[PDB]
């Protein structure tokens, strides 16, 4: 292990004071009761994100319960190449902490090579007692699309009403909050901010090599790690980054 | 995606 120690209420604090390496460190968001590990991704230009959500080949089973959700699960490593789920409570502790306005950046990458991006402007995720609702205030761009606003596959016309991701609360398939009769967190076998269902699913199942079949998944759930606007809901991303930095840095 |  090496945590740095260099210490703030987020991964750009850090950077501020003089950090210039990624890695592990310690924060303590106002709200807090007691500092946590993060990865913080440093670049030159002294812009510091932290990291709470990484996908890269398929090392940990993101089908989690509420509990392990709500805390966090996976593994952090001084490197960056370990997958995990930072915990809801902390990805709450620091995207409110002192009203400090935040943009939430989703990194994706193909299996040919190809990165794509989208940032969130606003991003905020709310406490336990609204069950961790997604909230931001609007798109700000990037390749990827904005999945967040929810797609139109075609299927319905109330697709787009049902896929959209902002003000949705979060949904593990033993804690259904979605807006769907049947459970969509059990069914697609993940924890996220369901509607009914989604359009933009970063905690769905690693599928190797990134096309997959209605097969693959017997009851025809299109449950991959999957983004509509950039790609098919039949592409299973390679790898996927979620992180944050304060919206100033943009 | 969607549902009925
Ligand atoms: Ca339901």
């Amino acid at each position: 292990v090496q945590i740095h120690d260099i210490t703030g209420k987020d991964c750009q604090d850090i950077a501020n004071k003089g950090a210039k390496q990624s890695g592990l460190y310690f924060i303590k968001p106002l709200k807090a009761n007691q500092q946590f590990l993060v990865y913080c991704e440093i670049d030159g230009s002294g812009n510091g994100w932290t990291v709470f959500q990484k996908r890269l080949d398929g090392s940990v089973d993101f089908k989690k319960n509420w509990i392990q959700y709500k805390e966090g699960f996976g593994h952090l490593s001084p490197t960056g190449t370990t997958e995990f789920w930072l915990g809801n409570e902390k990805i709450h502790l620091i995207s409110t902490q002192s009203a400090i306005p935040y943009a939430l950046r989703v990194e994706l990458e193909d299996w040919n090579g190809r990165t794509s991006t989208a940032d969130y402007a606003m991003f905020k995720v709310g406490p336990e007692a609204d069950k961790y609702r997604l909230t931001y205030a609007y798109f700000a761009g990037g390749d990827a699309g904005d999945a967040f606003d929810g797609f139109d596959f075609g299927d319905d016309p109330s697709d787009k009403f049902f896929t959209s991701h902002n003000g949705m609360q979060f949904s593990t398939w033993d804690n259904d909050n979605d807006k769907f009769e049947g459970n969509c967190a059990e069914q697609d076998g993940s924890g996220w901010w369901m509607n009914k269902c989604h359009a933009g699913h970063l905690n769905g199942v690693y599928y190797q090599g990134g096309t997959y079949s209605k097969a693959s998944t017997p009851n025809g759930y299109d449950n991959g790690i999957i983004w509509a606007t950039w790609k098919t809901r039949w592409y299973s991303m390679k790898k996927t980054t979620m992180k944050i930095i304060p919206f100033n840095r943009l | 995606g969607p549902r009925p």
